[PDB]
């Protein structure tokens, strides 16, 4: 899925 | 009138996790100590926006009641305001006191970075009008906040719930307005004025990274998910 990197920074 | 003992909280919580941001001092050394090619700039533009992107993740996690939002919204906020938060903090920077005719060398290093003409002008002009406005610490660190917030971002699908997380933020910086400028009762629509002037930067920062002076305009995976790029 898109935004991946952001997605794991947040979780 | 005066901030009450929640809002004082709140506001010291905010400084803290803000300060945690790469110093200013940093920065500006480096850019007044040596003249770089376009392409060191280009490499030194997407190191810092690579750890300043970092860094906001951070900031964000720590805004309260931003990790009770709905993931899907946490994305959309983060993505809609990466680039206006670095725009912010590079105004802050910018505004910062540096010793006599260093502000003009700085001014005149960043022009001559290898960023496109039309470009510039745009930018300084958002930047000497926000050190207009004379922001205290704590305004930058509010303002930072109030942007990713915005329950107006674009793909929000519940825009009531950052509604009521910004609404306490608001409070704050419009106490602080009346406090650090008695005398200028439009300071606090001021500082709200200055964020619409950074939403035009998202339009145009995908262009205004290619147009940049460089034969290859390499990003990082993560500049990549956060700009309109490659
Ligand atoms: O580092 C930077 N910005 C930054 C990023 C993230 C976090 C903090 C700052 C860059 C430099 C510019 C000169 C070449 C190297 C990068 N930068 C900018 C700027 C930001 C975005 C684009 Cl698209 C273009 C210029 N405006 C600045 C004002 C300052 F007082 C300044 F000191 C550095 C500034």
């Amino acid at each position: 899925k898109d935004h991946q990197l952001l997605r794991y920074l947040l979780d | 009138m005066e901030l009450t003992p929640d809002q004082q909280t709140l506001l010291h919580f905010i400084m803290d996790s803000y300060n945690k941001q790469r110093m200013p001092q940093e920065i500006t050394n480096k850019i007044l100590k040596e003249a770089f090619s376009a392409e060191e700039n280009f490499l030194i533009l997407t190191e810092m926006a690579t750890n300043h992107v970092q860094v906001l993740v951070e900031f964000t996690k720590k805004l309260p009641g931003f990790q009770t939002l709905d993931h899907e919204d946490q994305i959309a906020l983060l993505k809609g305001s990466a680039v206006e938060a670095m725009f912010l903090r590079s105004a802050e920077i910018f505004n910062k006191k540096l010793p006599s005719g260093h502000s003009d060398l700085l001014e005149a290093r960043i022009r001559n970075s290898g960023i496109s003409d039309e470009y510039i002008t745009p930018m300084f002009s958002f930047y000497k009008s926000i050190g207009e406005l004379k922001m205290t610490q704590e305004e930058y660190a509010l303002l930072t906040a109030i942007v990713i917030l915005s329950p107006d971002r674009q793909y929000i699908k519940d825009r009531e719930a950052v509604e009521k997380l910004q609404e306490p933020l608001l409070d704050v910086l419009q106490k602080l307005c009346k406090i650090h400028q008695p005398e200028n009762p439009q300071h606090f629509a001021c500082l709200l004025g200055r964020l619409t002037e950074l939403r035009t930067f998202n339009h145009h920062h995908a262009e205004m990274l290619m147009s940049w002076r460089v034969n290859d305009h390499k990003f990082t995976p993560l500049l990549c998910e956060i700009w309109d790029v490659q």
